[PDB]
């Protein structure tokens, strides 16, 4: 009864550009205990994205900062370290959700394959920051969780579906950038791009409109790595 | 034709010789500047009319009309950019690489429209080459063009040797086009470190010395350099054609990448 | 002059009779598209050139040459932006006010010049008037363009009549721009609120009814509505000329205000 | 001793796009106790600034949300409510440290001005959403706090500064936002303007610079107030 009641704080909080109410009422509005449509999985996504991103963007800057050199170092050595623990503390809370209450009851296909990316995303971004053993342990739950989405992926889900394309997108970007192994990246996205080509002719105009940025961002990140 | 009557025409400020104001819109008038105008004058003025009247191209200053009442003046659009000359160093705009190609195959377009109509821009600098609202590029005055001393740096050696100050040919307008594009590359300028005018135009003209190319980016492929060199070479027998250059900055914007890092999947809805 | 060989000419795609092409540079090539030139297409043809020859506007779609080798094309600029019908309703771009004057003194600049050096575009529509780049406005084809039937929403009363199909005066432009202008302000279409363009040009055009003029927005000011008003008039004795439709187009411009809320200091720093 | 080090903070956390951080080492730095500087009090300002900035552009989206039509209605003026409380917590947090450490403590008329000009400020976007009685205090304070800057700067403040310049701008869009009297504040406008105008031609570069920025934003702000 309280669905929708959430469902609309959501909304509201994605407009009035305060990312953070709406998070949290998509985590109560799964933490409820029923299954979820695409709209509230969407606005899922989107809430834990915009607050990851400006998190993830706020520590690449204050890296960079860091870099340059003499009591800066250890101030911004603080600074990283504070922000480190904010990131780890929202990528934490969205991967236990994950793992609690919305892969295990997930029951289509399309949802496994986007609740597995969301992890295995959300895992890239532990890694990004992640050093050492815990590195190592979020790589590998990160690779487990994309190549699972993979399988179901290419078992059932339609070959041009943005969804597939996306995570063909995100796997390749975490072979490039986390594994430091460019060549499987570029052999994935080459795939990926030939199989949505293969089937691109029978692709309606919204279907075409959706597909086409991820497959614009494939191009792009292909002639990245190609490039020297 | 394209004579225009005086008494339709309005001067706004001096900000050029050229006259900014209107004409049927914001146009640039550019008054001869001398009111008895000598037959070898008018003999120059006829000459700039006829080699503007001949070039119709995007990448091309307009050219709007001539009026010859009481004074001489071409009527030439009027574009709200700066000159690239700001942008170089003045400004330093600091464009991105991608943004970085876009200008020299635009100028390279551009040179390539006039080379084909037989016109020769002559000599040609960065502040001729206005960058004219969004990163459109437009050629701009015409004052030695001819169909066949401030700054030194980009005007080439066997230009400056002269020894008979007959020839032109299109190999000075591939340097000029070539140094432009360094110029664009790098955004600084070469034979800045020292401030002997003399000096440097005794050495590069008389082919002592060379421009430095190791200013040049850490981002830049290997084709630019290779392309950049082809250009600025001492010797201009067959130094490689205006088709041939445009081409090959076609290949290699075709061939480089427009984001410097890896991107993921955008948020969605 | 301006013919240009069939030799050194591409033509990429069939996007437009109109072909997509390069020749030094990306331009469009208007092929004729019938094998044989009557003697009257080719009378027609020859007027397009003598037409497109005289006009040279920063607001005017470049003329680059004619190929008559095989085909009669004429070789236009190419550019890059919708062609305003498209953000008229189709895109549904929805410009802010203080842009939504910009194209109309544009576009009024631009007929100036042509009406200035004697030339009657004839009938217009927001498709001949493209938004290239910027919002930069360029007047397009030239087919019914004299020196002295799907779409019949932006044309004069007095032009459908044609009692005897010779006469076309400068107030057919004015009434012409002037519907384009009140298209460009509401964003919208009259006479679409119905399906029968014969009932609906056998009104506008005897005079029946005239293009309802309350669908303008809360924002724009009396003056507009004055001037719209003084455009799309039955009557075109003397409906107001180019030059001072600028003037006052201009005049409006310059005390419009381009913010809708009051903006105080900026961030320190 | 630690001044410097909380002035760095404060950079680095307006490098790092995180204002909270920096809001908060500016406060620390002023409650310590010494004159503050031109840089450190442009960080505080712009600091602030912009956190209320934030806070009043979500309240901004959440109002023209809730004036739209049915609990939806109830919950967007709970969400209403809940971004008062912040954007009042914030202003009076400014407003008791500007009444306490600094204005008391204030040495030259140009900090004096400046602080006074702050003041009026936040009591004007606390006046911008206050109501009732509240609202009329806030406007009472608001007009006096400004009005004593502004005989200071006119007693000494020389009149091509551009902090007299942005204070005369924003008096001027007080008097027509709040105070709904657009006489005055075009009146105020066009004096200063005029006297702006007048000692032009003296200014160097860099003060012509910065000063034409305010100048533009009265003539914008004069061309809305004087248009239909």
């Amino acid at each position: 009864v309280d669905k929708e009641e959430l469902v609309q704080r959501a909304k509201l909080a994605e407009q009035a550009e305060r990312y953070d109410d709406m998070a949290a009422a998509m985590k109560e509005v799964t933490e409820t205990g029923v299954e979820l449509s695409n709209e509230e999985r969407n606005l899922l996504s989107v809430a834990y994205k915009n607050v990851v991103g400006a998190r993830r963007s706020s520590w690449r800057v204050i890296s960079s900062i860091e870099q340059k050199t003499e009591r800066k170092q250890q101030m911004a050595k603080e600074y990283r370290v504070k922000v480190e623990k904010e990131l780890r503390e929202i990528c934490y809370d969205v991967l236990g959700l994950l793992d609690k209450h919305l892969i295990p009851k997930a029951s289509n296909p399309e949802s496994k394959v986007f609740y597995l990316k969301m992890k295995g995303d959300y895992y890239r971004y532990l890694a990004e920051v992640a050093t050492g053993e815990t590195r190592n342990s979020v790589v590998e739950d990160s690779q487990k969780a994309y190549q699972d989405a993979f399988e179901i992926s290419k078992a059932k889900m339609q070959p041009t579906h943005p969804i597939r394309l996306g995570l063909a997108l995100n796997f390749s970007v975490f072979y490039y950038e986390i594994l430091n192994s460019p060549d499987k990246a570029c052999q994935l996205a080459k795939q990926a791009f030939d199989d949505a080509i293969a089937e691109l002719d029978t692709l309606n105009e919204d279907s075409y409109k959706d597909s086409t940025l991820i497959m614009q961002l494939l191009r792009d990140n292909l002639t990245l790595w190609t490039s020297d | 034709d394209w004579e225009i009557e005086a008494s339709e025409v309005m001067l706004s400020t001096r900000i050029g010789t050229v006259y900014k104001g209107k004409w049927h819109g914001d146009v640039a008038v550019k008054i001869l500047k001398v009111v008895d105008p000598t037959p070898e004058q008018f003999q120059a003025f006829r000459n700039e009319v006829a080699v503007l009247r001949k070039t119709r191209h995007v990448n091309i200053l307009l050219f709007m009309g001539y009026m010859t009442k009481d004074n001489l003046a071409i009527v030439t659009q009027w574009c709200e950019g700066s000159s690239l000359y700001k942008h170089l160093h003045v400004q330093e705009t600091k464009f991105q690489m991608f943004q970085l190609i876009d200008i020299a195959r635009q100028t390279a377009q551009g040179m390539d429209y006039l080379h084909a109509k037989n016109i020769i821009h002559r000599d040609m600098k960065s502040n001729n080459i206005f960058l004219h609202e969004g990163l459109t590029v437009k050629i701009g005055d015409f004052g030695l063009a001819t169909v066949k001393t401030g700054s030194v740096l980009w005007m080439a050696p066997e230009v400056i040797r002269m020894q008979d100050n007959n020839p032109f040919s299109f190999q000075s307008d591939v340097y000029s086009y070539g140094i432009v594009l360094y110029e664009l590359m790098t955004g600084e300028l070469p034979y800045s470190h020292i401030n002997n005018r003399d000096q440097i135009i005794f050495m590069v003209g008389r082919g002592y010395a060379s421009p430095d190319l190791s200013k040049l980016y850490k981002n830049c492929p290997k084709a630019m350099k290779r392309l950049v060199a082809d250009c600025v070479k001492k010797v201009k027998e067959e130094r490689p054609l205006f088709p041939q250059i445009l081409s090959s900055i076609e290949l290699l914007q075709h061939s480089l990448p427009k984001i410097n890092r890896s991107a993921s999947e955008p948020s969605l809805h």
